[PDB]
Order: structure tokens, then C-alpha cells, then sequence
């Protein structure tokens, strides 16, 4: 009969008791469908998560949504299986939340539709690859300084109005545009008139097209807060397994995973571990994140933002979290101000692949040779501001002059920049981004006016740029 | 008289600009243990409230 | 058992006088690390000092540690280490170097150690 | 067959367990046998955890409990208007009963994020600090934070005042203040007229911890009638930190498991599910929109305390006021440093923007240089010049208290500032100056005020050039 | 005591005067009787009504139509902590603010109030 | 039938509670119909506490818990080597199972106070830095100690890498590691041949809490097998850390009180029952050796915190990876002031004591004088030499990535240095020149590389004198 009865309700713990021998599994999805019998009832239409087995043929399970109305003796029923989520290319261009069902309003996806289920467990050691591969964005910045690795965890630093959402819709624009890719965007936690900005502007930046979208909205339960992650990333690894191809996927804010998962231990009532936050946050982290890899037949990486709590990078949260990332791109608004549009700091972000064994010892010595340039220019620029110009040596006048030269090439056009600057985009292969780095490292466009280095994309471009302008 | 008075004025402006480096590098590595010791208090209070709670 | 009583006045007045100066050179920690020894007193440069020489002393070589480091060690008695540190606190050793304190154990062997360094 | 029916067995700090209720829903609104009303909030398997709305000395171990099977819901229609209301929906003043005819729940959905609109109105809240450095739209719920002693209650008075001609509905809640000061902050508005157009709904230190808890979501819900008619209202939350320990108590009273500072679990989630109702609703929808200014109460000024950081990492910006500043003689007291608002700009018009930006440059000069201004031997050409534009900017920023000043003013004003024809005025003669310019200009600058308030963007900057100039020749300094 | 002056408030009419010695003393034996009374502890082991407590005292203080009752009330600050729930309750509640100040007392000027510490709304 | 079948109770967390099993015995092994083992931990009077090891989501309240017999237990054996298994030892890499036909205890004693010999062997781990200045013996506990993305992993592949003609058996445990990196890992030890002598346990984090738990414990019991055969066993833990984060929260989730930073009493104690096994056999026990490497990683360099404190008093020394020097990349350096080696010395060979004494004071007195900040006083005797020779040794002391060198070759280049014979070539030049000098050696040095290997004395002096200076005659400076 596998029908259930409420027992207890205290917020959004509902508390399930079933016939012997017949009880749910874990993180199965429970489900509550009432119709007012009279005028002392309303109607319930609730989904369940089972967590806990506490004996006497009962379940501890929390709430997806508001449990108000609920009565003791109200029929449950189980689906089953846990929470199933619809793939394949009915998601592209669609808003959903963590049930799975359709936010916007074009329309209901139909029943008989594939869903897989929320929880699966992370690929095996056989099935990972055996080589670190370079994921090329053509951004020349990121392929320069910060390479990303296929299957790796890309920790993004930044306030709001650095580009953030830009930079988000410009890799998603190049990864489906030279990879035939899609990517799915994941927010959780955020703020509701900000999902649906970034909603907007991804509609008229014409990117939507190649994108699933799911929202936790923040007024959802901890429950929805923390499962809206596993809903995206279930979304995605569909797309890595069948259609075998690589696969991005962005996450709002991981801190309020973390943040939602502690509000649900102590919901539980677990006892508290480290600085308040529940004693599983590795292992839920873990889970999360060791089911984005690269398997021998696709690829999905993750661009995750991070907030610091109290700006502490001590905090256990970020602390974990730091743990599985392979790489690091910090925006800067000093350089916002200045004038580069990527604005992604050149000295402040850092990557596990600028290894001579993976990019190669070529790329290897000119990404050296342009950090220490820009790190002399660095010093130098207290120097300029207080003592006189001509106190420069010869060397340091040369490494001033190809310092802003460097500086204006390591910025870009952007293809979703386009609508507001009439411009197309351009898209840089990383040797064309070596080979243009190491001519300017040697000297072979000094001449050239440093204004005739922004927003160009490839070293010809430069050039060209100049011939037009004089 | 005045070039030693210009050199005065130099060398207290070193002097204080050296100063305030060293101020500066005091100030955050007392940053660092006030965040430890911000997580010790945080960790210990929590203890003792689930401690107090679970003693009924 | 630091008593006048037990270990006698001139132990009690040696040990008294070390401690004030350490006690001194510890407070003057802070402006040290902040302006630097330029803006410290005529007598306060004196209590530095001295207070790195009698701390660098405290220091001693030890009978096990010699098959670590290959020095043989060595044990001082109680009238050598007083008379060693009233003569410091006295100022006879001002104008030796502080790493001729470092591990030597009598107050000769900092002689020896800075004749030695080529002092 | 005991269904709608209970009898207690314990009773004690505002709390009442009973026996039976088996059909009684969770949430639901319970009377006791003498009267007092009650609410089911722990639906355990033998017994029903209840909080009691009322005085509860009256209630003894065996008395009946009755099952009433309605929602926890709250009045609400025109009727309310004008009127002091505690949070349950009965009237406090001596005026009389309220004719509302329909009711909505306290709990409801919020606004989904499909059915929304990017802000774009301004809310004119008549302070030249907030309308210049914070702005804030309509839709946006903005935090002002701070410790007492500062002024937080006069802020909210004079941007409801403000509301008077800009055809908008005030709510107030007030939640753990004193009654004296709910008292003569309903003079205070009833003198300065603003009685017609808000509510006012109130629950004082004195009452039980459930109607703290409560009154927040009876003064969303009201607000809701007149958001999805169409209507602009403007709520305003007098403390929520108060709201947090009143739901603390209730949850640690209940036996439910405590977290950090012996919070519940779900405090996050209750003041997310509260502020999130506040929106700037779509066009299919009506075009409604509600725009809330919640209140949170430091010690010391820590803004890394738990319900500060929960309540900061929800809301859409923050208004920060400072005791020094507050002592300093400024009263508005706004700290334009830790302020931020993250909608403004969209939320400004065009004569507004084309001046914030040099006012916020040279303040944030001023208060870099702040502390060195008893030093007359700095360099001459740059921190002096700085020094003397930002203590005339401190000047103009002041203001006096229940007296909000209108836009096209206030944009006049910050211009004449910023565009230099200040800098001979004394700083000891900047507030008379701008009182004179006020007049001046609501005497014979009405072209140039018309043309503001018409249209939006800046006169003619010659015009405006010769008009302050005709004002400095009559100009008089002490 | 507080009784004892609603009486004259109410009956004769008349404005009174209420002194306490010390209000912390009064949230600190609530606190010191809770956790015998079964109630889980609040943040700082404070009693979890300690709000609730506090404002039914001090809210019988009030001005009416006829007669008020004003309160001057000596607070101590244990450790000068001001962020300690109870005198974080009680400052909730204040109207004005009156420091003593012993280098004024020294310097003879009584009543040695401080004049620039002290403040009223 | 209870006697030896028992039925869940409850389930959650990856804890579980039976009813029944009443020869079940402390520390036994019990398997669910599932198919998952599982440990029972606390025999109550009643019920039978349960830790599951392994997926928790297809245990079910009513399935039936079976009695195996034997208390916890890992297989060993030859057949193990150049397999990749978890802690249970099932294989993980694929390749078909494992043939082992013998079985040790995860919980034994470690060897007693007359069965162990002090430590005279060296432990030669391929890096310059390492040999030269905190020498590992066979034997000892040496903790490498540092922050995140600070080379630990690359340091213990190239000490693995290193043992391939010694006669050495290398065991790898990774703890809490993503699957990737193992992986990696995996693949580069193949690609250089150490699949041939050495294996891999491996408990990611998406594992459950006890697997990480019981990882190195495995580990270790796999290592006891061959070091009590007379062979010598080299282990290396990946985190510690993260075994007593595991820990922490297996015990947090059984109700145990915590403690400092919320860590269990007994956290010193799990960490002391481990690294108390490594040990070197007396003569009468048959001479084997086990060796350990643990990792302990810290929080911007704190070595005051509770963790490594507690494997600082448990060890026999420290290696400390310096985070803000790591600037370098290829090599992280080693803190020379925190790093020692209580044990080591002796074990080091004679040439090598011989020739490191005058390094160890040649690098201590250049990190001295350095940061200075450019001073300007140069004076020659004091500074010039020191700098030169700090910075020749610096540059000696770099290595190349997965690149170890003979020790041979590693005290003919170190005695190279610290005699004079590189104050004449620039510092950028020393590792072109410590190439050409290890092809140079390798190619007519026979006699000198010979007599090293065969005898750990240095060659004739003269001789060694005289090879130096004819290939200074040969070299070209840039």
C-alpha cells in the first residue's frame, strides 16, 4: 500500500509514520496531496525528503516548502526513488527550481519526459581520465595567466559591477560557440530581483539558448537551498555522460550551500562542530563537488563564486571549499576604473596548470617573463609617484614602457559586449595569445602607441589598429 | 643652517613613513589572532549552550 | 626557595637586579618594534644593552646535546654563574659582541669565544 | 472522539501544552476557555505545543482549549487607514472598530521571480545624505542599521512625512518599542498630517513574545492588499532584532533545538521569507510594488553579530549611523562610508545623477583627510582646497529635524556645492546660506523648479549660473 | 516598590520619584533561577524571558493623565561589557544618561555630573 | 533467532543500531543484507551499536545485520603490490580481484620497549634539501608539515619515486583527496615504474566519515606484514587533518562531548595508537624497519593549533614547507628554522656529515643577514662573501620537478659548493653548471662515484680536487 500517515509537524520537520516492514530509503522524496474536505481545512500540495529512520516504523523527513495546514493523519505517499529532475534538450533555455518543475511561463514539460535522480553516487576511479587537459576560453587573460583545467573547480573572487555577469555570459558564449558545449547556471541563495536581472540580460545577450537555469530562491526552505546545487549538477551530468561533450556549470554562491546545509543539522539537531556549522560539512562538500570531473568520454567544470565570511579565509567554510579548487581569477576595480574591460587581476589569480608539464615550457617562460614585468612595474609605480622620472634607470624606463603595453594587450573584446559598443568579438587562440605576449616581450612593437593595444584580440589587430589610426 | 634644517625635515619624514610600515605590519598580524580567537569564542559559546541544553 | 635567607644576599640582589632588567627590556619591546632604537633614551640604549647580553648567556650547552652538535658541554656552578652575571651587570663585558654569550657556559669561555671571533 | 476539543496540562512563560485537538492544523488560531487566543505551533504525537496571545495568569492545568480551524490571518482594507492597530487586528486607540470586509493570512507565497520588474522609481525620502549617497527605489527594502541614541525612528518619520504628496501608503511597525514613543510618534504624525495616508501597528515590550513575532507579517500582509491593487506602499520594520529574541524565546520555551546564540535553526529563514515579499511587481501583475526599511539594533557598533550579518546578506543595500557622528552635533548622522546602496543609480533621475558623483568623490576626500584638519602648515594647493570643500559638504548635508526637503531643492543645492560658488560662503554661514537660497529660489527661481520637476534633468547651465550669482550679490555674511 | 508608587501615581495624582539601586541584579537572579526552573539556557546563560521580564517592569513606568512616575536607575556594566544581553535589555528603555565623574569631584565641581558624557534625547 | 542474526533499528548518518546479535563480540566485523560491512562499536544491553562502511543509503530499518566472525580485518600479501584498493582492500583500479590468503588485524600492538633498535640506516628521499639539512633514517616518524598548495604530495611521489633499486617497499595513503589527483598520481607513478614495489590506498571525500577513518590503520596493518618478514616499509598519510576531521564528526554524530576546537578527547590518542607502529625491529625480532611520512596541513602557517601540536609531540621531528618562499614553484623551501631532525645524524652516511656542517652554517647565516632591504653600508668581509654564498647555495638547493639525484652526486655537487670553487660563476648559471657537472661525473668520474657508492667516505681529496677544476676548465660561463 506503501501509504504513510503525518504524526508530528515542528516547522519544516515533518515527521512520517508507515505500515512495518515498508518504509521509504534514504533521501527518498515523499509526497502530500490534500483537497479541503471542509471549511476548517486548505489545500496541501507538499514534497518531502527523507533523512533520518528513527525507529517504530517512523521517518524523520524535511520540508520542501511551508508546512502551514498540515494535519496529524494526512496520507503520504512515496514515489519510490529521490527527487527526479527532467534532462535532456527539453532544459535548454528553461528556469527551474529544485522539485524540477517549470519556473517561467512558457508551459509544463510533459510526464513521460526522462528524469534522473537527484543523489547518484560519484564516478568511479576507473572511469577518470589520466591526463590533465587544458580547457581553452579564449579569453587571453584566463588562457595566459590562470589556464582552466577540464573537469577542475575555477574559484571566482569579485564585488558586483566588476563584470561578473558579463565575464559569465562571455564564457558561456565561447565554450558553446568553438566546443558545441552548453552550460547550466545554478543559483543558489540569491538574491530574487538579481536572478532575474542576470535572466534578463542573458535573454537579450542572446545566450539563453544554450543554457538550463535553476533558482533557490533565499525565501525557499534549507532544504530547496541545498539540493538546488545537486538539481543543477544532476541537469549537467546528462549532457557529460550521453551527449559526451564538455559541459560548464556556475554556481552563485557556494557559502550559502554551506550556510543552508548547517541551518538543516541544526534543524536535525545534530550537534555542532568547529564554529558553529554541522559536523558533515566535508563530506556534504565533498559529495557535491567529486561529482564534477572528467570522465574518459566528457568533461564538466565548475566556475563557482566565493564570499568570505568576515573576511577570514581561515573560516572552516572557505577553508573547505579552497580545498578542491585548481584555480583562482580575482576582478579588480581599480582596473575597472583603468579601463580594462575583463578586469581580471594579472598578479592576484593564480592556477594549478601554469606548469611547464601541462602548458608546455614555451608558455611557461612567457607567462614568467609577463608576471615579472608587470610585478616590476609594480614597484616602480611608487617610485614615479614620489621621486622624479629621470631618476629611472635605462632598464626601468624599458620596463615601463612594455609594462602598459602589456597591461592594455591583456585586455579584450567581447562578443556579448557587441550590442553596446558595435564591435564584433573575437575569440584568441592560446599559441596566438603566446606567440602576440612573447613579440611584445621582445620588443618588436615598442613604436606602436600604447592606446593602439586595447580591445583588439590578436597581435594583427594591434597593428592594423595603428596603420588606421596614423 | 638651512641645510641642516632641510636635512631635519627629510629625516623625520623617513623616519615617519617607516613608521607607519611598521605599524602597518603589527596592525595585520594582529588581525590574524583576532580571528583566531573570534572562532575560539564563537566555537566555545556554542559548545556550552548545546552542552547547557542537552544536561535537561 | 629565592629567598635572602637561603641562597644569600649577593644571589638574591644578582638574580633581583637580571630580572628588572629583562622586566625593562620587555616593556621596550613595543617602541622598539614600532620606531626603532634611534628614539630610545641615553640609558634605555644601555638597558638593551645589556639585557640581550644577559639573555644570549641564560643560554648553555648541554652534556647530551653533544651528539647533536659536537660541543662537549659543560656545568657551571652556582658561584661561577652569579659572579658571571654580577660582572655583566656590572659592565666589564659592554664592548664584547652578544654572540660571544650565545653558548659558552663560564664567563671566560665568552672571552675565549670573542678572542677567538677575532675580537 | 475528541477532535476539536483540548484540555491543558502545563502552563507556564506565555506556553500551554493540551492534551487532544487530533484534527487541529498546524499554524492554526486556538481560543482558550476564558478567552485568550492561542496559536498551534508544535503538532508533537500526544500534545499540541500552543502560545498564548494574551495574559496568561488567567489559565489553569484542565481548562478547554477550542479549535477555531482558521489560518493565522489579519484585516485588512481602507478601513485601517489612520488608525493604531495591535498585530492581531483589533484596535488599540480609544477611535473605535475597524469595517474591514475581507482578510488574508499572514503566511503567503512570495511574488515569483517571472512576475517581477527591475526598479526604477526613485523613493524621495526628503534627506539630502540618503537621496544623494543611498538612494533608494521603489521595490528596493533598504537596512538601516545602527545603535541607539541615533535617531533611526526620526529618519523613519521624516521619510513617511515625505510620502505626503508623492501619492504612496505608509505602513509603521513597531515591535518592542515603548509605548510612550509609539504614543508620541502617532502625535507627531497626526500633527504633521501624514494620519491619512499610513498605519500604524504596534506591539510593546510589555506584550507576549508571540505578538512581537508576529507583528511584521500582520503589517506585510496588510501592505500586500493595496501592493496587488496596484498601489506603492512603503513598510517599515521599527526593530527585527527585537522580532529574532522574541521568536528565540518562543522556539527555546518549545524545547527546540538551538544553534548559534541559542537561535533556531530557521531564524535565517524567517527573516528571509519575511523581507523577500517586498517587490516591484511586473506590469501583467497590476505594476504594484512594496518597499521595506527594516531596523536592526547594534551594541557597540558590531556589524558581525549573527541576526546583523543574517539580516545584511538578505537586504539590497544598508544605511549605517554613527554615535559619534549622531554626538557630533550631525544629526542625520549618516555614514556614507560603510553605507552602499547596490540599486542606486537605476534609482535616481537624471539631475540627481549628474551631481552625486563629484559630491561622493569630494566627501570621500574629506573623510580620508578628516583627521589632520588642525594643520594649517599642510600643502597649500591640495589638502587645504580639499579640507575647505569637504567641511562646507559636512555643512550642507546637515539638516533639521521633521522638515525633508524636495528634490529639485535638494538637487539646486548640492549643485551650488559642487560647482564650487560656496567656497567663499563661511562654513559657520552655509546653513543660512541655504536657507536664503531656498527662499530665494521658492520666490523667484520657479521656472527653473518647474522645468526640474517637469522634465527630470538640469536647467540651463548658464541660467542656473545667473541665478546663484543674482542670489550671492544679495547674500549677506556675518 | 514599583506598587508602592502606582499607588500614589494613580490615587493622589501626583508626579513621583522611583529609585533602583541596581536594575542588573534584577535579570541576574531571574537568570540565576531559570536553569532550576527547566528552561534551556539563552545566549550568554541568560533566561530565554529576559526581554519579556525586563519590559514588564519597566513598561508600568509611564506618564498618564494624571500623575507620571519618573525612574532613576543605577546601572552597573559588569567588566565594561556593553554588549551583555542585560544591560544590552536595559538601554533599550532609557530616556537620558548621567555620569558621575571623579576628576571632577576632585576638582571640587558638584555635583561632579559629567557634561560631556551625560546626554538626553 | 538473535544468537548470531541480528535486525536494524534505526539508521542515519552512517550510524546505525541492531537488535539481537548475542555472540557478537567488541570490534567484529558484521555485513547487512545489503552487502555493505559494517563495525560494531558499543554492545549496549540491549542493542548493538553499528558504524556502516560504506553507502548508508540502501540500509533500510528491518533489514538483517549477519555475524562474520572475525574482528576488523584487512587482507595482505604479496599479491597486493601495484594494486590500487580501499581500506577494506577491494580493488579499486579494476584489473580483477586480489589473491591474498592471509589476514591482519587493524588494531595491534606496536612493538614494545626491548624489541626496538635505535635507527642507524639512512632513508635517502632523492632531494638535496631534504638530505642535507633533516636526514630520515629507517625507522623514523618524520612530519612534513605546511600549508595548502605547498608541493607535499609532488615532495612524497619523488621520495617514492627515488626508492626504485633499494631494497625499500613503498605503501601510498591518500585521505580525503580528490579522485582526479589520485588518479593522476596513480598514472605518473606507472609512467616512472613505482607501480613495480608499491601500494595504494586510496578513501576520497565523497567517501563516508569511518572509510577516511580507517584508512591509514589499513595502511599501516598492510605495512606490519612485510616489515615483520624482515623487509622495510616505507607508508606515507596524506592528511591527518583530515582522518581527525573525520573523526571529529563520527564522533560529534554518536553524541560525545567535544572539546578544544571541537575535536574528542581522544583525538591525540588516535593519531599516538597509529605512528606508535612505525618502528625499527631489534636484531632478535628479525631487523625489519617501518618508516612514516605523515602530513598535517595548517592554517597561514599556525603551528600552534591543537592538530599539529598534537603530531609534533608524537614524532621524532619536522620538515616545514614555507608558503610565501614556495614563490619558486618547482621546489618548496624548507624552513630551515622550524625543520629538525631529532633521530637523523646518525643515520646519515659519512660523507654527507662530513660535507653538510659547513652548508647548514653558510644557509643559517645568509637568512640572517637577508632583509636588509638593499642596506648601504657593504661591508666586504661581512656581506659581499656571505651574500654570494648564500645565494650559490639557494640556487644549489633548487631542483627539478620528479628529478631525484644519487646521493652520490648530490655530496660531490655540495662539496663543489661551500669549498669556493662556484664564487667565480654567476648564480644564474650554478644549475646550468650542476647539469653539465652531473654528465661530466657521469661520464669520467667513475672511479670517484664508485668509491663513494662502494665506501660512504669521501674520494682522495686531491683527486676530487683536481676532477672539479678540470671540468671548471671545461665549462663555459654565460
Amino acid at each position: 500500500m506503501t501509504r504513510g500517515r503525518v504524526i508530528q509537524v515542528m516547522g519544516p520537520v515533518v515527521d512520517v509514520k508507515f505500515e512495518n516492514g515498508h518504509l521509504p530509503a534514504i533521501y527518498n522524496a515523499l509526497k502530500i496531496q490534500h483537497k479541503a474536505r471542509n471549511e476548517n481545512e486548505v489545500d496541501i500540495d507538499l514534497t518531502l525528503e527523507v533523512a533520518l529512520h528513527l525507529g517504530d516504523d517512523t521517518v524523520r523527513t524535511i520540508a520542501m516548502a511551508s508546512t502551514d495546514g498540515l494535519i496529524r493523519g494526512m496520507e503520504v505517499i512515496d514515489t519510490g526513488a529521490p527527487i527526479s529532475v527532467p534532462v535532456g534538450e527539453v532544459t535548454l533555455g528553461r528556469v527551474f527550481n529544485v522539485l524540477g518543475e517549470p519556473i517561467d511561463l512558457e508551459g509544463d514539460i510533459p510526464a513521460d519526459a526522462r528524469r534522473d535522480p537527484i543523489h547518484r553516487p560519484a564516478p568511479k576511479f576507473e572511469e577518470l581520465a589520466t591526463e590533465v587537459e587544458i580547457l581553452e576560453t579564449g579569453i587571453k587573460v584566463v588562457d595566459l595567466l590562470a589556464p582552466y583545467i577540464k573537469g577542475g573547480k575555477i574559484g571566482l573572487f569579485g564585488g558586483a559591477g566588476v563584470g561578473k555577469t558579463v565575464l559569465i555570459q562571455e564564457l558561456i558564449h565561447n565554450i558553446a560557440q568553438e566546443h558545441g558545449g552548453i552550460s547550466v547556471f545554478a543559483g543558489v541563495g540569491e538574491r530574487t530581483r538579481e536572478g532575474n536581472d542576470l535572466y534578463h540580460e542573458m535573454k537579450d545577450s542572446g545566450v539563453i539558448s544554450k543554457t538550463a537555469m535553476v533558482f533557490g530562491q533565499m525565501n525557499e526552505p534549507p532544504g530547496a537551498r541545498m539540493r538546488v546545487a545537486l538539481t543543477g549538477l544532476t541537469m549537467a551530468e546528462y549532457f557529460r555522460d550521453e551527449q559526451g561533450q564538455d559541459v560548464l556549470l556556475f554556481i552563485d554562491n557556494i557559502f550559502r550551500f554551506t550556510q543552508a546545509g548547517s541551518e538543516v543539522s541544526a534543524l536535525l539537531g545534530r550537534m555542532p562542530s568547529a564554529v558553529g556549522y554541522q559536523p558533515t560539512l566535508a563530506t556534504e562538500m565533498g559529495q557535491l563537488q567529486e561529482r564534477i570531473t572528467s570522465t574518459a568520454k566528457g568533461s564538466i567544470t565548475s566556475i563557482q563564486a566565493i564570499y568570505v565570511p568576515a573576511d577570514d579565509y581561515t573560516d572552516p567554510a572557505p577553508a573547505t571549499t579552497f580545498s578542491h579548487l585548481d584555480a583562482t581569477t580575482n576582478l579588480e576595480r581599480k582596473l575597472a576604473e583603468m579601463g580594462i574591460y575583463p578586469a581580471v587581476d594579472p598578479l592576484a589569480s593564480t592556477s594549478r596548470a601554469l606548469a611547464p608539464e601541462i602548458v608546455g615550457e614555451e608558455h611557461y617562460q612567457v607567462a614568467r617573463k609577463v608576471q615579472q614585468t608587470l610585478q616590476r612595474y609594480k614597484e616602480l609605480q611608487d617610485i614615479i609617484a614620489i621621486l622624479g622620472m629621470d631618476e629611472l634607470s635605462d632598464e626601468d624606463k624599458l620596463v615601463v614602457h612594455r609594462a602598459r603595453r602589456i597591461q592594455f594587450f591583456l585586455s579584450q573584446n567581447f562578443h556579448v559586449a557587441e550590442q553596446f559598443t558595435g564591435q564584433p568579438g573575437s575569440y584568441v587562440p592560446v599559441k596566438e595569445t603566446v606567440r602576440g605576449f612573447k613579440e611584445i616581450l621582445e620588443g618588436k612593437y615598442d613604436h606602436l602607441p600604447e592606446d593602439a593595444f586595447r580591445l583588439v584580440g590578436r597581435i594583427e589587430e594591434v597593428v592594423e589598429k595603428a596603420k588606421a589610426m596614423g | 643652517l638651512l641645510d641642516a634644517k632641510a636635512s631635519e625635515h627629510a629625516a623625520r619624514m623617513t623616519a615617519m613613513k617607516n613608521a607607519t610600515d611598521n605599524a602597518n605590519e603589527l596592525i595585520r598580524t594582529l588581525t590574524l589572532s583576532y580571528n583566531r580567537a573570534r572562532q575560539a569564542a564563537i566555537t566555545q559559546e556554542i559548545t556550552e549552550i548545546v552542552a547547557g541544553a542537552n544536561a535537561l | 626557595a629565592l629567598a635572602p635567607e637561603i641562597v644569600g644576599e649577593e644571589h638574591y640582589q644578582v638574580a633581583r637586579k637580571v630580572q628588572q632588567t629583562l622586566q625593562r627590556y620587555k616593556e621596550l619591546q613595543d617602541i622598539i618594534a614600532i620606531l626603532g632604537m634611534d628614539e630610545l633614551s641615553d640609558e634605555d640604549k644601555l638597558v638593551v644593552h645589556r639585557a640581550r647580553r644577559i639573555q644570549f648567556f641564560l643560554s648553555q650547552n648541554f652534556h647530551v646535546a653533544e651528539q647533536f652538535t659536537g660541543q662537549p658541554g659543560s656545568y657551571v656552578p652556582v658561584k661561577e654563574t652569579v659572579r658571571g652575571f654580577k660582572e655583566i651587570l656590572e659592565g666589564k663585558y659592554d664592548h664584547l659582541p652578544e654572540d660571544a654569550f650565545r653558548l659558552v657556559g663560564r664567563i671566560e669561555e665568552v672571552v675565549e669565544k670573542a678572542k677567538a671571533m677575532g675580537v | 472522539q475528541v477532535s476539536d476539543v483540548g484540555t491543558v496540562i502545563q502552563v507556564g512563560d506565555g506556553i500551554a501544552r493540551a492534551h487532544g485537538l487530533d484534527n487541529v492544523m498546524s499554524g492554526e488560531l486556538v481560543e482558550f476557555a476564558n478567552g485568550v487566543m492561542g496559536m498551534a505551533l508544535n503538532l508533537e504525537e500526544n500534545n499540541v505545543g500552543i502560545v498564548i496571545l494574551g495574559p496568561y495568569t488567567g489559565i489553569k492545568e484542565g481548562d478547554e482549549v477550542r479549535r477555531t480551524g482558521r489560518i493565522m490571518e489579519v484585516p485588512v482594507g481602507e478601513a485601517l487607514i489612520g488608525r493604531v492597530v495591535n498585530p492581531l487586528g483589533q484596535p488599540v486607540d480609544g477611535l473605535g472598530p475597524v469595517e474591514t470586509t475581507e482578510t488574508r493570512p499572514i503566511e503567503s507565497p512570495a511574488p515569483g521571480v517571472m512576475d517581477r520588474r527591475s526598479v526604477h522609481e526613485p523613493l524621495q525620502t526628503g534627506i539630502k545624505a540618503i537621496d544623494a549617497l543611498v538612494p533608494i527605489g521603489r521595490g528596493q527594502r533598504e537596512l538601516i542599521i545602527g545603535d541607539r541614541q541615533t535617531g533611526k525612528t526620526s529618519v523613519a518619520i521624516d521619510t513617511i512625512i515625505n510620502q505626503k504628496d508623492q501619492n504612496m501608503i505608509s505602513i509603521y511597525v513597531a515591535i518592542g518599542q515603548k509605548e510612550s514613543t509609539v504614543r508620541t510618534v502617532v502625535e507627531t504624525l497626526r500633527k504633521h498630517g501624514a494620519l491619512d495616508y499610513t498605519i500604524v501597528v504596534t506591539a510593546s515590550a510589555s506584550q507576549p513574545a508571540p505578538l512581537l513575532f508576529l507583528a511584521p507579517y500582520a503589517g506585510v500582509a496588510m501592505g500586500e492588499y493595496f501592493m496587488y491593487k496596484g498601489k506603492h506602499v512603503l513598510v517599515v520594520y521599527d526593530d527585527l532584532s527585537k522580532q529574532a529574541a522574541a521568536y528565540r524565546e518562543l522556539s527555546l520555551l518549545l524545547r527546540r533545538p538551538p544553534g548559534r546564540e541559542a537561535y533556531p535553526g530557521d531564524i535565517f529563514y524567517l527573516h528571509s521569507r519575511l523581507l523577500e515579499r517586498a517587490a516591484k511587481l511586473s506590469d501583467a501583475k497590476g505594476g504594484g510594488s512594496l518597499t521595506a526599511l527594516p531596523f536592526v539594533e547594534t551594541q557597540a557598533g558590531d556589524i558581525s553579530a549573527y541576526i546583523p550579518t543574517n539580516v545584511i546578506s538578505i537586504t539590497d543595500g544598508q544605511i549605517f549611523l554613527q554615535s559619534d557622528l549622531f554626538f557630533s552635533g550631525v544629526r542625520p548622522a549618516i555614514n556614507a562610508g560603510l553605507s552602499v546602496s547596490r540599486v542606486g543609480g537605476a534609482a535616481q533621475i537624471k539631475a540627481m545623477k549628474k551631481v552625486a558623483g563629484t559630491l561622493r568623490l569630494d566627501l570621500a576626500a574629506y573623510r580620508e583627510l578628516e583627521a589632520f584638519a588642525q594643520f594649517g602648515s599642510d600643502l597649500d594647493k591640495a589638502t587645504q582646497a580639499k579640507l575647505a570643500r569637504g567641511a562646507r559638504t559636512v555643512e550642507v548635508l546637515k539638516q533639521d529635524l521633521h522638515q525633508p526637503i524636495p528634490v529639485e531643492k535638494q538637487v539646486l543645492i548640492i549643485y551650488a556645492l559642487t560647482r564650487g560658488f560656496l567656497d567663499d560662503i563661511p562654513v559657520e554661514d552655509v546653513r543660512r546660506f541655504e536657507k536664503e537660497f531656498y527662499l530665494f529660489l521658492d520666490q523667484n527661481g520657479q521656472h527653473l523648479l518647474e522645468h526640474i520637476r517637469t522634465t527630470k534633468d538640469l536647467p540651463n547651465e548658464d541660467d542656473l549660473n545667473k541665478a546663484i550669482e543674482a542670489f550671492k550679490k544679495t547674500f549677506v555674511v556675518s
